[PDB]
DNA sequence: GTACTGTCCTCTGG
DNA sequence: AGGACAGCGTGTCAGCAATA
RNA sequence: UGCUGA
């Protein structure tokens, strides 16, 4: 028998841990999904998926669409783009850590992932 | 050289008293082998006639 | 207060390598990662400017901690260049074609201007330009060829652009695909240079890691940089498009980035403590760049030091390349899994963490039956309830019972662990000292409102999830009924069949929305009553199962009779009803004793859960049991009696009165069209779900009170006096083996007792064995007719208890649990063992088994079991019935094992097709895959009533149906004049037309003179211009000696008016139907105004008020816009199969039709009816022996061959035994031999000899004129009586037993085959309706062969199983309808019906570019969506296309909407809500 | 289903016994012994959940968040009491203190062994020997259940319907051969 | 030159009288045989679950 | 303007669920609650007293949209 | 496992 | 241009010990 | 990796 609600969030990806003997969270999966949007429910595969798992708040350089561009000072502590000397063009946008993980993972490899902020 | 044996894992298991009928039954099972788990057609599973008397029809684990 | 930005697109480039630094917060040079400690060492992988890896420490480069501190990059600085392994491969072409000398590629400039100019018209969405531009190419220097295409070009890339958004469409990335795959696959090979015809510097690469030009040297990154590098000047304009601005720079690495620490945490390994498999693949790198960096050194303090450096290059880069890819270098040992490990696989980062996420505020426990909840509640164990919290927020109107749950506590159940403030936040209540809770129940209303995690509150709604999830209906939304004192989730029987659940340890998950908006979702949209039925067929999932089935059928039975006092407390324990009085009854005997009926007590229960506004329904329909059931006694002759007028078997309610019938599983159950789907039709959702529960409560108070049910062995015992025919019948078959296995083996009919083995042995021992399983056939015959013998002695009415009250009969013929063959297989005879289609095997003495003898006949050695389970199966039986068990379960295993695999392939090609508010089914990019969904659109569930033959219930319930439903108000807020005048100029038309194949035309209209000209006008002519003498007469008198504007032949010749859906837009439009629902209408109304007139009851309906009803229930079945249909036809085509003769049969066959799209079938067919005439009868025995294959080995004796003169004689068989049925003749035969047999021989014999180290006489001539090694053969004047041949090389030749050749290859040798047929076949009757029809099948594939005899066979009517064939000759429309009949007829094997809706919108997508396209990895290449297409397969292959060609994606599949956390874009995502100021 | 009072008077009841193997040659390397079971005197910690030995009484009762063990590190002079952690109630039957196969081991090693009850709940897999599994769903009260016309009252309610489509027959013989066991005195076999 | 139909019992799907099954156990060790008809006028394959 | 009239299912529910979050979050209720403490069960009393201000923005396959009053749909 | 793509591989055509 | 062939592929669902 | 549960 297991229930969890909050607990390890591994830290590669910020997602509920596993197993029984800790809290211990139950892989939603990818046959599930399908069966959530057949239903239509969008807004409850949207909450589920962000708000339980990985929802994070990241920093885009909206004019040149770079996660890895922000920057933050040594302690106002006023976000500043590194590849362009811009520090207004910074705006919050929701986004997983998986898709942050993803993007890093892809770096590690001198692909970019230029993404369009709107 | 593996022994001229053709398996090399699973060769020794943990013998546990649950019961003395999962004891009993450690020495006397007979593994056809541990890489056969691992087959698209299923032909070493099909209990032929000439296991009368040496291998029990209906004692094999059931998945 | 969320970011509130979202994403619009994603696109996928490359980093330029300049840029990447700045992107680096430092470089990283030490390689000893793991401090002595286990520490951080400065200036290693792990670094704390890397970020802080743990809690523990802080960045240096922000100062912020973990969890708050976005990771940072660092690189570490490579000793030289390197190649990147992902651009390599692309590389390694892009010097394989080219001149080292000139740097110009080898390809002809024309191709390379042609490909110019196709890219830059497809990168504006231009399509018909790239054939436009090919043709203008072919149809025309250097110079001379750019100014033919740029001026084309530029045009349409000017007069069509403002489409650089529409051109990230399907239809347009395909051309793309295939136009550099293409470049890619032919124009890249090594040729000699143009310009200098001397400039092939080969390059050709040995393993990764190495390139080697010749005159053998290695190719240094740095040259084969700078070569790149000047290559690119000269040919750059052509590459730029064939890459994106890629720079030649990006294909080389002088650097390699070290992703931020927080994504390499360390864990530990064998004898490790704390490693990470990344970090281990990067030290690699760091401790081969500091040996390379010590020999340079060395160099400069100064042919093996060379040696070494080029040797330490190559090592340098099989570690860079296993950091990219573990298995692309697979000669180093201590390689950890690289990135494309991470990414792409099952295990992968995007099967899981992007697509099956994790969740929180979710439970899974092992489910209890419970019933006595209602059929949309889940009974929650208090542990849960105590736990699952929802976070509510604190208002006016909720402020009182939240003030209640803070002070009841973390523990009490109306409680609450936790209360968030309105800038702060988690002040937790779990404490137990219950007055700082009291402190805080307070301040509640003392911005954003404290928000209460209140517990589970006994009406919320949770998601409940069984997890083999291969439908809809296995996610469905449920009421929390709160339960004390248990661990379990307590959950409805009707409800069972939706999961499949089974209370046998069956653990299930529930999940808590947290949101508010996803509670009105399952509320509405997922709750458990709008799945009452299946989206496969439409046919109701949710039943009562079981004892509720035999209850109910032993109530209402005829003789059921109950006194007041079990009349009440028997309704009002199935209703417990809470609102309102329980009309009840009168009782139907009202003299000797006042008593009611158990009709009744159904009657009354079903009077009062209708809703109290609605009406009683009428409901006409049949029982499942049979009113044969109950025919005790032989039934005499009633001269006026038709006994079905009066029967048991006919359910009739009359005004929610139940006056006749049984009421077994055909209703309560799981059957269309009983009385649960008529309530469920008639007065919604919840009012079935009533039902359920009620019946199910009234049925379990019966057998429990009054009555009870069991099941003992007196119920599956046999009568004796039949038990002695059984006995005798086993005596009987016991003799059968000798007589089946004989004439089988056509044998002499008798007097062979010992040939018979002896040919059943060699048979057995047989290479092809299809003479051994033609035995197996005919033996489980024999044995077939003693066991059909004896379950009819046994099994109708040899029982001791027969059906009314025998309790094995009436469970299995109720529906209940059970079939007549389990009832059977009990009592008196367990049957024929097949565990392969086959019977059992035989050992490889002969023995199917120790006990017998071997090759014994006898049925009992081949696993016929004539014993029951009500006496057991002796031990030789009882091993086959094990064999046969097992075989079961192995195949269960590997049968889901496939079927999970086809329906992920499927669900992942169809998802994002969704309808659309123009009723329209489109893709996620706007490809329109169908017009109208279902052809018609009506989705499946609500088209379940509009069949006909359910228009009687709809006419007899009308009043209820306009009340409940449509009402007044829409049936006279409807005008259907435009879509009824429509149908009336079709009606015209078609009255005009009976034949509409007649090939109507203005010119053939005025063809009626054609008598006028052919008797005195044209009779002095010839073919002038091939057309006639007379047809000049017509053409001259109809072309210009005609009226100017009235020769108006026109109007008599005009195509019939579109249908209706196409022009008036069926959902608003009233009367706008399909062309076969108005038919069904016109024909009911028709069959109904002739019913009333003799009806003895009043009808207060008119035929035009039915008429506008069925009209307003179809304009309103009409597949809501953002239904998602793809994915529904992606699960019903794989539930069925999940679960679950010369053709090929189950998922095999599925997957060669979807997945694999093969043009090799393993089974081909055809099937032409033969054209009914008395010549085409006769000829058509003549064709059949025509097509099929005759080959040399099928027609010969034995071979002699004598030997390096080795002579042949082939000693042909007699025409007796050939010649009947193969249309051959010794001379054709024999020329054959002499011209292509003797030839073949000498080419083989070649083959061999190449790597060893008056008128017999012209016949003779002519052939060895043309080979120079034969003499002379023979001549057979007679019959083919002695025709040997010889041969003889006489240096030196390999002389061994060439028979062996010569055998191998009288084999293959045929005489003569139509290409591609193996064999034909008549089979006699395909038809009872028109029993008359004759089909020629066929075993092989070709359409144009059978064209030649239109005149024997019918053309029209030719089928075949290829799609790909027919796709050839027919098109793509004519694949269309193979595609889904196929499926279909794959389907019905098994008794499954997919509902033709879904098999529409499959092969509509299928076939939706113009050809027959696979549904996997290989159809996914033509695919608008990087994202997606990469959550499929071959991730990192998909990754690296959509990187070098820039590729772009929208976020509009599922998919791509997943990964960045976006609303899909179907189903509730599909509109905005614009709150107006 | 199962009859509660059955159940109640020791119908199916069980145990379970868990031995954990304490070994506390972890939480240290080679240096010096981290390791004595034994209590600094007076720890607020274990004031009376342990015995002066750093080990639980024999025959008390573990819950979740119970001090458990209690190391002292010699050189140092410092104890950590390691906690119970798991959620669930058993009392302690026997702890053995094992040497080092030479007779010299300095109290470092322990095998503790916890017993824990566990009687048939709902939701447990209860089973005959004719492979007719199935989990417990009810425990119907004793006046509730069908008693017969000798005043008996079955303990266990086996719903008829599993016999029609798996055919085991041999349930239908054993009960009627048990039950002229039990009256007989006789044993069948 | 010189030297199938099952036992058949009644049961209905589109016209009547009598079908033919094979019993095969296509399931696991704790469910029941599935039985397999076949008609007699026709050719229409049913596959039951039990 | 052409497309269907009535409130589809997915927009009931997505309708339902806004009102509700905006209930929630302290929103006037223009549907004279009854002594209920379900915000659906008051979005669902106001979406049949045809009493909600929102504006279903219905999206056509190329960006064209068409934007329909949650009062003026005829909600089934 | 089999069947697909792919991959050239280089054999007769201007 | 007839091939020969080397080359990728997937594979329902959750637990425990234990150990790399 | 050996087990086990649907
Ligand atoms: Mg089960
Ligand atoms: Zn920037």
């Amino acid at each position: 028998f297991q229930v969890r609600t909050t607990g390890a969030r591994d830290r590669v990806t910020n997602q509920p841990i596993g197993g029984r003997n800790v809290q211990g969270g139950i892989r939603f999966g990818e046959m599930e999904r399908d069966a959530l949007l057949a239903h239509g429910t969008s807004f409850l595969l949207h909450d589920r998926l962000f708000n339980c798992s990985d929802r994070s708040v990241a920093h885009v350089c909206v004019k040149c669409g770079s996660l890895l561009s922000p920057l933050l000072e040594k302690p106002n502590r006023k976000y500043n783009c590194t590849l362009c000397s811009r520090s207004d063009t910074i705006d919050t946008v929701s986004v997983p850590y998986v898709f942050r993980y993803f993007v890093a993972e892809l770096a590690a490899m001198n692909i970019k992932v230029k993404l369009d902020v709107v | 050289t593996g022994l001229g044996l053709l398996q090399d894992s699973g060769l020794c298991v943990v013998a546990d008293k649950l019961n003395f009928i999962r004891y009993l039954s450690h020495f006397r099972c007979v593994h056809r082998g541990a890489d056969f788990a691992k087959m698209r057609t299923t032909t070493v599973r099909r209990l032929l006639p000439e296991s009368w008397g040496f291998l029990c029809p209906v004692h094999t684990p059931d998945g | 207060n969320m970011p509130w930005r979202r994403l619009q697109g994603i696109s996928f480039g490359m980093y330029s390598a300049e840029e990447l630094k700045k992107l680096s917060v430092k470089s990283i040079t030490n390689p000893r990662y793991l401090d002595s400690l286990g520490n951080p060492s400065a200036n290693g992988l792990y670094d704390l400017a890397l970020g802080p890896a743990d809690s523990k420490e802080v960045c240096s480069t922000c100062v912020q901690d973990f969890s708050n501190c976005s990771g940072h990059l660092g690189h570490i600085e490579l000793p030289l260049t390197v190649y990147n392994p992902l651009l390599f491969d692309k590389l390694y072409l892009l010097l394989r074609g080219s001149c080292l000398n000139c740097h110009m590629l080898t390809c002809p400039r024309a191709v390379i201007h042609l490909l110019l100019c196709q890219l830059r018209v497809l990168e504006v969405g231009a399509l018909q330009a790239v054939y436009e531009l090919e043709r203008i190419l072919n149809r025309f220097s250097a110079s001379e060829i750019r100014e033919e295409l740029e001026q084309y070009t530029t045009e349409i890339v000017q007069n069509n652009l403002l489409g650089s958004q529409g051109a990230h469409v399907k239809n347009v990335c395909e051309s793309k695909s295939k136009l550099i795959a293409l470049f890619w696959k032919a124009h890249m090979n090594a040729k000699r240079c143009p310009h200098c015809k001397t400039g092939r510097s080969v390059v050709r690469k040995e393993h990764n890691s190495k390139l080697t030009i010749t005159f053998r040297g290695y190719l240094t990154p740095t040259s084969a940089r700078e070569h790149l590098s000047a290559l690119w000047k000269n040919e750059g304009f052509f590459l730029n498009y064939l890459f994106s601005r890629f720079n030649p720079s990006v294909f080389f690495l002088d650097f390699l980035v070290v992703p931020p620490s927080r994504y390499r945490p360390v864990s530990r390994l064998g004898d490790q403590m704390f490693t990470n498999g990344q970090t281990v693949n990067l030290q690699a790198v760091m401790k081969d760049v500091v040996l390379i960096r010590k020999l340079l050194a060395l160099m400069a303090q100064e042919q093996s030091l060379i040696d070494k450096l080029y040797n330490i290059w190559i090592r340098l880069q099989s570690h860079v390349n296993i950091v990219f890819d573990s298995e692309m270098d697979k000669l180093m040992m201590d390689k950890y899994p690289g990135i494309r490990q991470i990414l792409e696989k099952k295990e992968g980062l995007f099967r899981k963490h992007m697509m099956g996420k994790r969740v929180d505020y979710a439970a899974r426990s092992v489910i209890c039956p419970d019933m006595y909840i209602n059929t949309n509640e889940i009974g929650i164990p208090m542990v849960f309830a105590t736990k699952l919290t929802y976070p509510q927020p604190v208002t006016p109107w909720n402020v009182q019972e939240l003030r209640q749950a803070v002070i009841n506590g973390p523990n009490v159940h109306p409680g609450a662990s936790m209360v968030i403030n309105e800038d702060g936040s988690r002040t937790a209540l779990s404490a137990v000292d219950m007055t700082q809770r009291e402190a805080v129940a307070k301040q509640l209303l003392t911005q954003g409102t404290k928000i209460v995690c209140r517990h589970v509150k006994n009406g919320d709604i949770l998601l409940l999830n069984r997890q083999p999830t291969l439908h809809r209906p296995s996610i469905q939304a449920h009421r929390a009924r709160i339960l004390p004192e248990e661990k379990v989730l307590r959950l409805h029987y009707a409800n069972c069949k939706a999961y499949n659940a089974d209370f046998d340890g069956d653990e299930m998950n529930a999940h808590f929305p947290q949101s508010e908006l996803g509670r009105a979702e399952a509320y509405v949209l997922a709750c458990t009553d709008q799945q009452y039925l299946v989206p496969k067929d439409g046919q109701p999932l949710a039943g009562l199962i079981q004892d509720h089935m035999v209850s109910g059928a032993s109530m209402t039975t005829r003789g059921c009779f109950f006194t007041r006092e079990h009349y009440m407390e028997l309704v009002y324990r199935g209703l417990t009803d809470k609102v309102g009085r329980v009309k009840l009854l009168s009782p139907s005997i009202l003299k000797p004793f006042p008593l009611w009926t158990g009709k009744q007590v159904v009657s009354t229960l079903l009077i009062n859960i209708i809703p109290e506004d609605h009406i009683p329904l009428n409901l006409s329909g049949k029982a499942k049991i049979t009113g044969k059931a109950w025919v005790k006694e032989t039934p005499r002759s009633v001269p006026g009696f038709n006994p079905d007028s009066m029967c048991e078997s006919q359910v009739i309610i009359r005004e929610g009165e139940l006056l006749c019938g049984v009421l077994d599983k055909a209703h309560y159950g799981s059957s269309a069209y009983g009385l649960v789907h008529c309530c469920y039709e008639i007065y919604g959702g919840e009012t079935s779900g009533k039902v359920l529960t009620c019946l199910a409560r009234l049925f379990t108070a019966y057998l429990q009170l009054y009555r009870g049910f069991t099941l003992g062995v007196e119920d599956i015992l046999v009568k004796p006096k039949a038990d002695v025919k059984r006995q005798r019948i086993i005596e009987e078959s016991t003799h059968c083996g000798p007589q089946a296995v004989r004439a089988a083996l056509n044998l002499p009919e008798a007097a062979s007792y010992d040939e018979v083995r002896g040919k059943w042995q060699d048979a057995h021992l047989g290479k092809d064995q299809r003479d051994f399983n033609m035995i197996d056939l005919k033996f489980k015959e024999e044995v077939n007719h003693y066991s059909n013998e004896i379950n009819k002695a046994c099994m109708p009415f040899g029982l001791h208890r027969q059906f009314p009250e025998n309790s094995l009969q009436m469970m299995v013929q109720s529906g209940a649990k059970g079939s007549t063959v389990n009832t059977m297989q009990i009592s008196c005879l367990l049957g024929q063992i097949e565990l392969e289609g086959r019977r059992p095997p035989l050992m490889a003495s002969g023995k199917s088994l120790p006990c017998f003898e071997p090759y014994e006949f006898t049925p009992r050695a081949g696993g016929f079991v004539t014993g029951r389970f009500l006496t057991g199966i002796k031990p030789p039986e009882f091993f086959f019935h094990c064999m046969a068990g097992r075989e079961g379960l192995v195949d269960t295993a590997v049968k889901t094992s496939r079927s999970g695999y086809l329906q992920r392939c499927i669900i992942k090609h169809l998802e994002g097709l969704v309808v659309q508010y123009d009723l329209t089914v489109r893709d996620s990019d706007g490809s329109v895959v169908q017009f109208l969904y279902g052809e018609d659109g009506l989705d499946i569930p609500k088209t379940q009533f509009l069949q006909p033959k359910q228009f009687p219930f709809l006419a007899s319930n009308y009043e209820v149906i306009m009340k409940s439903q449509h009402l007044h108000e829409v049936l006279s807020r409807a005008d259907p004049k435009k879509a009824l005048h429509h149908f009336r100029a079709i009606k015209k038309w078609q009255s005009k037309h009976p034949n509409t194949l007649l090939r109507r035309g203005a010119f053939l209209s005025y063809s009626q003179k054609i008598q006028e000209a052919v008797k005195a006008l044209k009779l002095e002519s010839e073919n002038r211009n091939g057309r006639s003498p007379g047809t000049q007469e017509m053409l001259r008198m109809w072309y210009e000696l005609d009226e100017e504007s009235r020769r108006k032949y026109q109007k008599k010749a005009a195509a019939c008016p579109d249908p209706s859906l196409s022009v008036w837009r069926p959902d608003i439009y009233f009367a706008s139907v399909s062309e076969t629902f108005e038919t069904k209408v016109d024909d009911y109304s028709q069959e109904w105004a002739a019913q009333t007139e003799k009806s003895y009851e009043k009808s207060e309906l008119s035929l035009d008020r039915l008429r506008t009803l069925l009209q307003l229930k179809w304009q309103r079945s009409l597949c809501e816009p953002g239904e998602a249909v793809g994915l529904l036809a992606a699960q019903s085509i794989g539930e069925p199969s999940t679960q679950m003769m010369n053709v090929t049969l189950g998922i095999p066959r599925l997957r060669e039709i979807l997945m694999v799209a093969s043009a090799n079938i393993k089974t081909p067919m055809m099937s032409v009816p033969v054209l009914n005439t008395k010549k085409a009868l006769k000829r058509v025995k003549s064709l059949k022996k025509q097509l099929t294959r005759v080959c040399l080995g099928e027609v010969l004796q034995k071979i002699d061959v004598q030997e390096q003169v080795y002579q042949l004689r082939f000693q042909f068989l007699p025409h007796a035994y050939y010649q009947q049925e193969k249309c051959l003749r010794p001379e054709d035969i024999l020329r054959f031999m002499e011209t292509r047999f003797f030839k073949l021989l000498m080419e083989s014999i070649k083959k061999k000899n190449n790597k060893a180290s008056e008128a017999m006489e012209r016949r003779v001539q002519a052939v060895r004129e043309i080979h120079p090694f034969i003499d002379d053969y023979q001549y057979d004047t007679e019959e083919s009586l002695w025709c040997q041949v010889t041969v003889k090389l006489p240096l030196m030749k390999i002389n061994f037993d060439m028979s062996s050749l010569v055998v191998s290859l009288a084999h293959g040798a045929v005489i003569y085959a139509t290409k591609g047929i193996t064999r034909c076949l008549l089979n006699e009757t395909t038809n009872n309706k028109n029993e008359k029809e004759l089909v020629l099948n066929t075993e092989g594939i070709n359409l144009p062969e059978l064209f030649k005899y239109a005149e024997v066979l019918d053309l029209r009517r030719l089928y075949s199983n290829d799609i790909h064939a027919i796709a050839n000759t027919y098109g793509i429309e004519a694949a269309l309808r193979v595609i889904e009949k196929e499926i279909k007829d794959v389907f019905a094997v098994y008794g499954i019906a997919v509902d033709p809706r879904h098999l529409s919108l499959v092969a509509d997508y299928m076939c939706f570019e113009g050809v027959y396209k696979p549904l996997n990895r290989f159809g996914i290449r033509s695919n608008s969506s990087p994202l997606q297409q990469m959550t499929f397969e071959t991730s990192f292959q998909f990754l690296k296309q959509a990187t070098m060609l820039g590729s772009h994606d929208e976020l509009r599949s599922p998919s791509a909407c997943l990964v960045v956390g976006k609303v899909v874009r179907g189903g509730t995502g599909l509109f905005e809500l614009k709150q107006p100021l | 289903i199962v009859n509660k009072a059955s159940w109640e008077r020791g119908f199916a009841h069980g145990s379970v016994y868990k031995s954990e193997f304490i070994d506390l040659s972890e939480k240290i390397k080679q240096g010096d012994s981290s390791l004595v079971f034994g209590i600094k005197p007076g720890d607020p910690r274990v004031l009376q959940k342990l015995d002066d030995d750093g080990l639980p009484f024999i025959g008390a009762k573990l819950q979740y968040g119970d001090p458990y063990y209690s190391y002292l590190n010699l050189n140092t002079g410092e104890s950590f009491v390691m906690y119970y952690k798991s959620k669930e109630n058993c009392v302690v039957d026997n702890i053995k203190v094992c040497s080092n196969d030479t007779g010299s081991g300095k109290f470092k090693c322990v095998c503790i062994t916890m017993r824990v009850p566990r009687n048939p709940t709902i939701g447990d897999k209860f089973a005959s020997r004719h492979g007719q599994k199935g989990i417990l769903s009810r425990l119907w009260p004793a006046e509730d259940m069908p008693f017969t016309e000798s005043g008996m009252v079955p303990d266990i309610l086996f719903n008829p319907h599993g016999f029609p489509s798996r055919m085991t027959i041999g349930m239908l013989i054993e009960s009627m051969a048990g039950k002229s066991a039990a009256l007989h005195g006789l044993c069948h076999d | 030159l010189g030297t199938g139909p099952v036992v058949d019992r009644r049961c209905p799907r589109c016209g009547h009288e009598g079908m033919a099954y094979h019993t095969r156990q296509m399931r696991s060790a704790d469910e029941g045989q599935t039985v397999f008809y076949t008609c007699t006028n026709c050719k229409f394959q049913e596959k039951e679950d039990s | 303007r052409i497309t269907t009239p009535y409130m589809t299912k997915y927009e009931r529910a997505r309708v339902l669920g806004t009102r509700a979050l905006q209930i929630a979050m302290c929103a006037p209720v223009m549907v004279e609650l009854e002594g209920e403490t379900d915000p659906l069960l008051i979005a669902m009393k106001e979406l049949k007293a045809r009493k909600i201000p929102i504006i279903i923005r219905r999206y056509l396959p190329d960006g064209s949209y068409e934007d329909w009053g949650v009062d003026e749909l005829i909600i089934t």
